[PDB]
RNA sequence: CUCGA
């Protein structure tokens, strides 16, 4: 009776977004404890990145509209939050979107430098219906944690930013939903061993091998507070 | 006796806060209590949460 | 007696009485400048009152006999 | 006399007028808070003892 | 003090003030004196009644 | 006068 030490042992991707892992092999108690402190920190704080700024030209608020496209400019601010990218090098950039011409605005036409990366660019952004219209903005992205509202940004700033930079609410993390089942561990003679596999649903701005391990640098972070002050 | 009159229109925006009036179409009326974080919520087996 | 004041109407008699002495106690320490006998930790005028009460230094009697003798140590 | 519409306010400095404009009516899509001045109106006062 | 605006209240006293939250509204008097500080803290606290 | 408890 000394104990047995859990491993990552399994990582397969069920498609670009959903992932299964397993972790192999636990104890009694500890195959649903270590679940649910895994589920209440993967859900709650995990870095990634957002939309925050809107820049477009020739329009001054969020409640007007612009010639020759389909939606308002609220609808636009509205699509531009559900943006997956993913920034390695920097920590803030500034894309920049151009596009003429009738037809839908993906968001494929961005040109992006080397290190960003639009993961989804079958994203919808825009629809343009004349040929003499056009669009143009630049778009802010930065990194965070958690859920960072509107007015909270703007009572925390005190330069005068100019008209026409609009703002964002800003969703960062990149777990959208994630579930956890227990099953009876293939041990041969440990046989009340357990398993627990971590069932996983992101946007594609996160890597499964990375997320647990974020996810538990956090949890034995906590923890040492506990250990050695009292 | 009027010389000129100004009329300046605002656009607030108001989300949902603790204390707004929510009813359903039955007669079900409340007030918002508590805005929870997403993983206190009851979730299924599924992992989709309330 | 933050909580209730049950501990402290029990010595005076009635809330009545408890209410004027501890407002007339509470204003000695409010402008009069005169120092409380409990040790205050933190609390403002009037809980001060209500614990003097509470354990026995402070009552109506006393409260007059402290204050003659002082206006007799004015008048010399 | 009549009352006047102007940017220049008594008693109050730089950090409210800094979005009325060169006429003294605020911009159009310049995000106010509350206590911020929409239209600079002053009044003239008659003369008061002291 | 908590943030947000709504006054909180203890689900207790909902017996005595017949009080349903759905919409209800109450009125928030303080009191000034040193004299009414001390009617409200051993005559009218909810600990008592 | 209409609405809320
Ligand atoms: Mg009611």
């Amino acid at each position: 009776t000394e104990f047995l030490k859990p491993r990552l042992v399994d990582i397969e991707q069920v498609s670009s977004t959903h992932a299964k892992v397993t972790l192999e092999p636990l104890e009694r108690g500890f195959g649903h404890t270590l679940g649910n402190a895994l589920r209440r920190i993967l859900l709650s704080s995990m870095p990634g990145c957002a939309v925050t700024e809107v820049e477009i030209d020739g329009v001054l608020h969020e409640y007007s509209t612009k010639e020759g496209v389909q939606e308002d400019i609220l609808e636009i601010l509205l699509n531009l939050k559900g943006l997956a990218v993913r920034v390695q090098g920097k920590d803030e950039v500034i894309l920049t979107l151009n596009k003429s011409g009738i037809g839908p605005v993906t968001a494929a036409d961005i040109t992006h430098d080397g290190d960003v990366e639009i993961v989804k660019p079958q994203h919808v952004i825009c629809h343009l219906t004349d040929e003499n219209a056009s669009i143009s903005m630049r778009i802010k992205v930065q990194r965070g944690r958690g859920y960072v509202p509107a007015s909270t940004r703007i009572h925390s700033e005190e330069d005068e930013r100019p008209i026409g930079r609009l703002l964002v609410d800003a969703c960062y993390s990149p777990v959208e939903r994630i579930a956890y089942n227990v099953e009876a561990a293939r041990v041969e003679q440990r046989t009340d061993l357990d398993k627990l596999v971590i069932e996983m649903e992101t946007n594609g701005t996160i890597d499964p091998e990375e997320a647990i391990r974020r996810a538990a640098t956090i949890l034995a972070e906590q923890l040492e507070a506990f250990v050695d002050l009292r | 006796g009027v010389l000129k009159i100004v009329k300046v229109y605002l656009a607030v925006k108001r989300r949902i806060q603790p204390g707004d009036k929510m009813a359903g179409r039955h007669g079900n009326k409340g007030v918002i209590s508590k805005i929870n974080p997403i993983e206190d919520m009851p979730y299924d087996e599924n992992g989709t949460p309330v | 007696a933050r909580v209730t004041v049950q501990d402290a109407v029990e010595k005076i008699g009635n809330r009545f009485d408890l209410v004027l002495v501890a407002a007339r106690r509470a204003r000695q320490m409010q402008v009069g400048g005169k120092d409380p006998l409990v040790p205050e930790e933190n609390d403002k005028t009037t809980v001060i009152a209500l614990r003097e009460i509470e354990e026995g230094l402070i009552n109506n009697q006393i409260l007059d006999v402290r204050e003659r003798q002082e206006q007799q140590e004015q008048e010399a | 006399g009549p009352e006047e519409i102007t940017a220049d306010i008594p008693n109050v400095g730089e950090a409210a007028l800094s979005k009325l404009d060169e006429s003294g009516i605020v911009y159009i899509g310049a995000e106010v808070t509350g206590g911020d001045i929409l239209v600079g109106k002053v009044t003239p006062k008659g003369e008061t003892q002291l | 003090l908590i943030e947000g605006k709504a006054i909180q209240l203890h689900p207790l006293v909902c017996a005595a003030y017949n009080a349903d939250f759905d919409g209800d509204q109450m009125a928030v008097h303080v009191p000034l004196t040193l004299e009414a500080q001390l009617e409200a803290r051993a005559l009218m606290m909810s600990t008592n009644n």
